[PDB]
RNA sequence: ACCCCCGUGCCCAUAGCACUGUGGAACCACCCCACCCCAUGCCGAACUGGGUCGUGAAACACAGCAGCGCCAAUGAUACUCGGACCGCAGGGUCCCGGAAAAGUCGGUCAGCGCGGGGGU
RNA sequence: GCGACUGUUUACCAAAAUCACAGCACUCUGCCAACACGAACAGUGGACGUAUAGGGUGUGACGCCUGCCCGGUGCCGGAAGGUCAAGUGGAGCGGUGCAAGCUGCGAAAUGAAGCCCCGGUGAACGGCUAAGGUAGCGAAAUUCCUUGUCGGGUAAGUUCCGACCUGCACGAAAGGCGUAACGAUCUGGGCGCUGUCUCAACGAGGGACUCGGUGAAAUUGAAUUGGCUGUAAAGAUGCGGCCUACCCGUAGCAGGACGAAAAGACCCCGUGGAGCUUUACUAUAGUCUGGCAUUGGGAUUCGGGUUUCUGAAACUUGGAUUUCUAACCUGAAAAAUCACUUUCGGGGACCGUGCUUGGCGGGUAGUUUGACUGGGGCGGUCGCCUCCCAAAAUGUAACGGAGGCGCCCAAAGGUCACCUCAAGACGGUUGGAAAUCGUCUGUAGAGCGCAAAGGUAGAAGGUGGCUUGACUGCGAGACUGACACGUCGAGCAGGGAGGAAACUCGGGCUUAGUGAACCGGUGGUACCGUGUGGAAGGGCCAUCGAUCAACGGAUAAAAGUUACCCCGGGGAUAACAGGCUGAUCUCCCCCGAGAGUCCAUAUCGGCGGGGAGGUUUGGCACCUC
RNA sequence: GUAGGGGAGCGUUCAGUCCGCGGAGAAGCCAUACCGGAAGGAGUGGUGGAGCCGACUGAAGUGCGGAUGCCGGCAUGAGU
RNA sequence: AACCGAACCUGGAGAUAGCUAGUUCUCCCCGAAAUGUAUUGAGGUACAGCCUCGGAUGUUGACCAUGUCCUGUAGAGCACUCACAAGGCUAAACCUUAUGAAACUCCGAAGGGGCACGCGUUUAGUCCGGGAGUGAGGCUGCGAGAGCUAACUUCCGUAGCCGAGAGGGAAACAACCCAGACCAUCAGCUAAGGUCCCUAAAUGAUCGCUCAGUGGUUAA
RNA sequence: UGUUAUGGCGUGCCUAUUGAAGCAUGAGCCGGCGACUUAGACCUGACGUGCGAGCUUAAGUUGAAAAACGGAGGCGGAGCGAAAGCGAGUCCGAAUAGGGCGGCAUUAGUACGUCGGGCUAGACUCGAAACCAGGUGAGCUAAGCAUGACCAGGUUGAAA
RNA sequence: GAAACGAUGACUGAAUCCGCGCGGACCACCGCGCAAGGCUAAAUACUCCCAGUGACCGAUAGCGCAUAGUACCGUGAGGG
RNA sequence: UCAGGGAACUGAAACAUCUCAGUACCUGAAGGAGAAGAAAGAGAAUUCGAUUCCGUUAGUAGCGGCGAGCGAACCCGGAU
């Protein structure tokens, strides 16, 4: 700086703790065979990181009856998984 | 903006049950006793602010 | 000596027979060089601006009372 | 760079860069309006370009 | 329909002022009285409140009037876009279009609506 | 004239009036001296010295002599007080745990040397407001004007001697005025002599020249390399035009080749260097000082607590005093420094030494010390607002022409309600230019808090009523800017204000009243919080702190000097010369008022006017750093 | 058409692969009136006495008039 | 130990160098910048402008015309403000007469700008992204300031040419006049300029002018 | 082809520049040496190849007349916020005004390679004046110490 | 810095198994460990030397040297 | 290799802390290697399990005139 990066006003923070892997509705439902996801096959389902929790979020809208083991999910996602019929589970 | 030894002042605000600042140029010169006005907090507003610090 | 180098700006920002929009600035002025007609609001610094959208046309009256107005498009 | 992260030049879906309200923050106030009540956000083109060179990969 | 009056617009001096002649119980105005509504940084002068007589004086309305304002041509000019030159310089000319200000000739003392009130 | 003197000094431009010098003065130092070298409670120099000695400082033989002023700076002395660090110490405040308890910031007292405070100090820094020059000297190595005025010398004397005094800016130990002698010292004069000169001649020798032997160097774009005059980057053999000119050498000259030499040393530039300075910044060697150890005993006053007879006794703890010897230091003794049983002697809980505390510290060290700029410096100027320049959009430079701002206003804001000015003319009690009142005229000639421009009379002006929209969450859309900022803003909600009402209100007729970021202060919030639950710390909403004025702001923190100078660059930029210019300079012309007894013009030419030159001081900055 | 951006190419060394050439003479050197839009490439004669073209692909210490450039050799000044 | 305001040698070390030189094969294409703001900034840098390449868009560009709005310059004129010439009036005022103006304006062009249309011929434009360079300008004419109505002066505006532009003319000559060089030609027409001899081309034609070498250097 | 005579035309090259034949820079000449490179699991573009909503390995192991193996990990795959967190949404806030973003009508990424640039290191090549560390120097010179050597001849004529 | 923990120079100076230290001010709780005693292959770095190899050099290249730290320069370090 | 001691140019476009960098250099010890090593630990799973080395985590946490810039580790794959 004589200029324009300083003069720009921040503190903010950092943190960045737990952040989730995205598994779309449209991923499971609609396409493929219903590999019937749950706790392991998911790694071979082409959604792969670990080191993080997995979370299901609603994207695609179609009817299928499925069950899944994830670490957390979205309200509307549960709403649309049970309403096409199905189950979604959280750890105990 | 600038400040020093001078007259007037900037006080801001305070009041019953709301906790808030109007941040207003006042003056000690011609007339100063009560810095008192009416203002809107986190409440319904409708509340008197006494700006004497 | 000479000690003011800043232009302000002024002039007339939207001329006559010009398609305008709502919130546009039709003029920047010192006093009221002209006053506002229908379609036109005016800020603190004067500065006639548009209330509605339309065609901005000028009415020049009797030398020193002048007016900017907005006639409909549709 | 390690400074620009906790400051402006945040990175978006369009890889556009996020400005701030610099108007005044802490010092020199007791002056004006809703204008003040901004901490808010913004952006610009020309220094978009060499901005994210600071903080390249980690957005 | 026509006269005229009261309100109210468009036009916002070629519609303004001066001089002025007419208009009174239709409309308007003063004048009328006011403790009280309401008011006067003092006075109902102005607001405002109760109503005629009275005069049309003053104000307002209409009309004559071009002394003053106001508007103002034609011609010619000043200047100038472009084109082409002169003079060491100040400065200047030619072609070509555009073309005032002022001044003169003149032009006027307005014009166009709406609603209501009262005449023949 | 200067220094007294012999002497000494810039190896390689300065020998002196520099340095030293005997003599003088101030001051320090009592002996493991002061002082100085040094990782060092080692050693050594001071010194195998002891105040008639040693260090430091300044003057500078000898003679008369040495004045006034301590306010400031320093140095010496002082104690009644003002602040003053760690530290012994812990009322109090807050966290956590059910709890005992464990923990964070941390004070009144006790706290030294410093500094503020008082007094003295000058052959101390110093000055002629603390006082203002006592001798003595004075146009002087000091003098500007200045070749001062007179006089001496000379035919003629800006130098020189002598006076005088008007001392630009002498003066008493950074000595005053004298002084015999001294001097490869500096200055003026005279005698003598004389090639220094009028003004040069002849002679000698050693080079130069010629022949035989050996045979370099700097330099070098290449060259088939003339004169005038003109052009060209503004000094032409190399472009133009005209003149001249057969080929090639030898001896000679020094005008040109902006001739050679050294990437100018002057100047300027570089957020280049280094030496030096100091009341620039910052540290620091050194040194001062309180506490803590090394570090012990005994007496006496004193602050205090546990122990226990009705104010004494003690197991006691620190403090100042006093003193002691077993620590330690240090001397002699047959055994030079040590070591010792040692006989001893003196000092002594000190000194020293290690750790910490505060102070001083150009002794040393690292650095800082801006820009614009018709060269640099000095002067001025840096941001903001208004006019003019600005060529009828916008914009536009100048060390261009003028003038403002760093605020103010709880009402000069919000709204509602009402009000209309300056001036003139006639008449009026404090008047008789202006007050105050009344009549009459009266698009503004007034007012608008300030500068100015625009704008204003249907108000933005001038009064009152209520009031606090000088609000919170937002912002359609635009003006403007490279960015960062900056401006205008309909409409939406929460909620209020004035109005009967349509409605207006997110400060002020507008346009200046300002300041990014960083790091912190405070009130709100409850997002993060390193196993966990809290708390510390942080975040987010306010918000306070910048003549950060060099005003887009370099670090929290910074002045000078170089003639001892270095380097990197510059004809981007000064001093010389040239060039352009011609204000100034120089010179010529026009008119003809008047002088000239008469007549402007024989001469002279008011006030003005017109040119030539390119010798002047400049302007400019074009070729050459 | 200067900085500058873009395109297609010439040439040198090394490398892998292919075609070969060479004591009835390789590379290097010398001349040259041919060819190609250029970088450049041939042909022939002379020299030379061992090795080397051409094509394709890969890799570079890859192209000089300058830097008061570097190492060297040799000139000018001069038979001074 | 032959150069001492800090010796010599080796090392850090290829210090750092906003400074100065130097940067080498070919042809083909396009083609700049010396401006703005900011800068312990001023011969340096950041961003913008101006160049190139690729992509997308697809006439939005370009001139020119019509319509429409905006403007206070030139001129002009004293109606305000300051200045000012003569006379009257009983020194402001007031009237007759008469002027000056960058910071005066009752008036006010030519031109300029914005918008729309294309009614008309043209070709560029905008957006995304890669690579730049440039940020010393110079002269001339017109419009100003500064200067002395000086300068090969300076500082803005504006057109054009140098810059980075060869060819012709202007004797020579960056810029002025004419005109933009892909290559070959012992071909032709023109521009500015020329047409006696040096030298290309009428010692042309008609009516004048000047006797001075004016031509072939300026004024009262 | 070589040379020549006459005619016409013609201001070295480079740099540095507003402007160079320049009386501005550099260079005697020829030869050879001589300056934009390299490095990284780096950043971002262009082109190309391979897989493709997937794409790739690093260290290493084994084998090397040659390469295979090795999923630790890296990049697409979800954004918004200061974060807790929420999720095709999110943040601001008292729900509806906006910021960014998904659906956009919609595509595509990843590993490698060459090239364009960026950063980091000398970073185009040459050139400092200086600064710091360790050391060599008093055989020159500035001085001290110890021990030696030297000063023809003449003049003057102090104390006692 | 909210600065824990390790490490010492000065000065103080503990407990010891229902004890002790740690878990990033601190506390409780929950976990992790048992200091103030010692020794200890292997994977790791380097290249004087030796071997092999090379899209490394080939006589201004390559180490400075196709042998020389010699000639030569310096008092010396040193350079060459 | 380890330890005792420990620079500056430079970067920050000035410069003090910071950077350069515990680099250069000096010095002690030692070996063919050295150092380090058998948890009063890492760490957040009541998981791991001496040390060193490589990969990675990762320019991530975090340090910073919060400037220039500096920059870990645990897990996890490997050598042993
Ligand atoms: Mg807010
Ligand atoms: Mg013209
Ligand atoms: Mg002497
Ligand atoms: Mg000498
Ligand atoms: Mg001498
Ligand atoms: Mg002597
Ligand atoms: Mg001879
Ligand atoms: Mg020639
Ligand atoms: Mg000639
Ligand atoms: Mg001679
Ligand atoms: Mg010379
Ligand atoms: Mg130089
Ligand atoms: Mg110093
Ligand atoms: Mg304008
Ligand atoms: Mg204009
Ligand atoms: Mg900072
Ligand atoms: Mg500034
Ligand atoms: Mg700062
Ligand atoms: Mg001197
Ligand atoms: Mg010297
Ligand atoms: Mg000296
Ligand atoms: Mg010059
Ligand atoms: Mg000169
Ligand atoms: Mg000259
Ligand atoms: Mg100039
Ligand atoms: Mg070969
Ligand atoms: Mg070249
Ligand atoms: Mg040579
Ligand atoms: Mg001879
Ligand atoms: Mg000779
Ligand atoms: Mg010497
Ligand atoms: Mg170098
Ligand atoms: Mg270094
Ligand atoms: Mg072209
Ligand atoms: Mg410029
Ligand atoms: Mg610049
Ligand atoms: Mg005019
Ligand atoms: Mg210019
Ligand atoms: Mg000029
Ligand atoms: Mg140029
Ligand atoms: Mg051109
Ligand atoms: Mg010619
Ligand atoms: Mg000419
Ligand atoms: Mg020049
Ligand atoms: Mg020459
Ligand atoms: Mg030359
Ligand atoms: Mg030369
Ligand atoms: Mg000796
Ligand atoms: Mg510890
Ligand atoms: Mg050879
Ligand atoms: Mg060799
Ligand atoms: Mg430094
Ligand atoms: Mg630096």
């Amino acid at each position: 700086r004589s200029r324009l990066i300083a003069r720009l006003p921040k503190r903010g923070f950092n943190n960045v703790g737990t952040t989730y892997e995205v598994v779309k509705l449209s991923q499971l439902q609609d396409l493929e065979d219903t590999t019937f996801d749950r706790d392991t096959l998911e790694a071979y389902r082409l959604v792969r990181r670990k080191n993080r929790p997995v979370k299901l979020l609603a994207s695609g809208e179609i009817s299928r009856a499925v069950t899944v083991h994830v670490d957390a999910a979205s309200a509307a996602a549960i709403k649309a998984v049970e309403a096409a019929g199905g189950r979604v589970v959280l750890p105990e | 903006a600038k400040d020093g030894p001078r007259i007037i002042v900037k006080m801001e605000s305070s009041a019953g049950t709301g906790f808030y600042y109007t941040t207003t140029k006042n003056r000690r010169n011609t007339q100063a006793k009560l810095e008192l006005k009416k203002y809107d907090p986190v409440a319904k507003k409708h509340v008197v602010f006494r700006e004497k610090k | 000596n000479g000690r003011d180098s800043n232009p302000k700006y002024l002039g007339v920002k939207k001329f006559g027979g010009e398609v305008v929009k709502a919130g546009n600035i039709l003029v920047r002025q010192r006093g009221t060089k002209f006053k506002a007609g229908q379609g036109v609001g005016m800020g603190r610094d004067h500065t006639l601006f548009a209330l509605s959208d339309g065609k901005v046309v000028f009415i020049n009256k009797g030398k020193g009372a002048r007016f900017i107005s907005i006639e409909a498009a549709q | 760079t390690h400074k620009m992260a906790k400051r402006r030049i945040k990175i978006t879906g369009t890889g556009k860069v996020m400005a701030f309200k610099s108007g005044k923050r802490h010092q020199n106030t007791g002056k004006s309006g809703d204008e003040i009540r901004g901490k808010g956000k913004g952006f610009v083109l020309a220094k978009a370009e060499w901005a994210r060179m600071k903080l390249m990969l980690p957005r």
